[PDB]
């Protein structure tokens, strides 16, 4: 069970199944960061560090290397 | 802590995160907080102090 610390939300703390991309450069699990934005918070979590857009993108390049490491282990 | 806020950050975990935000900026330790909290709670705030 040994787990790389980079694909942890860091709302969740565990493994990314849908990994988003905030304005910040920041990733997240979107069902976190969509309550987040739905709390009326504006801001990304990690930096405080205040959103100029709402988009969440995904990050397929991440969600490649987690489905890498998910098929090893 | 928070008679019922500890409770709610094993269900929430966005205020949980809000929390170990803040025993974080006080630098509250791994091991410092540990046997005050639950180990379910306590092996969350042990990654989360990791990576955050």
């Amino acid at each position: 069970p040994v787990i790389p610390d980079d694909f942890r939300c860091p709302i969740s703390l565990e493994l990314m199944k849908d990994p988003v991309i905030v304005s910040t450069g920041q990733t997240y699990e979107r069902t976190c960061i969509e309550k987040w934005l739905q709390a009326g918070h504006g801001t990304c979590p990690k930096t405080q560090q205040t959103l100029t857009s709402t988009v969440l993108t995904p990050n397929y390049v991440l969600r490649s290397l987690i489905a890498q490491w998910c098929e090893a282990n | 802590f928070g008679a019922n806020t500890l409770s709610n950050m094993g269900k929430d975990t966005i205020l949980r995160f809000q929390m170990f935000t803040k025993w974080k900026a006080n630098g509250y330790l791994p091991k410092k907080i540990k046997d005050d909290i639950p180990r379910s709670l306590y092996k969350a705030y042990k990654i989360h102090y990791r990576m955050n």
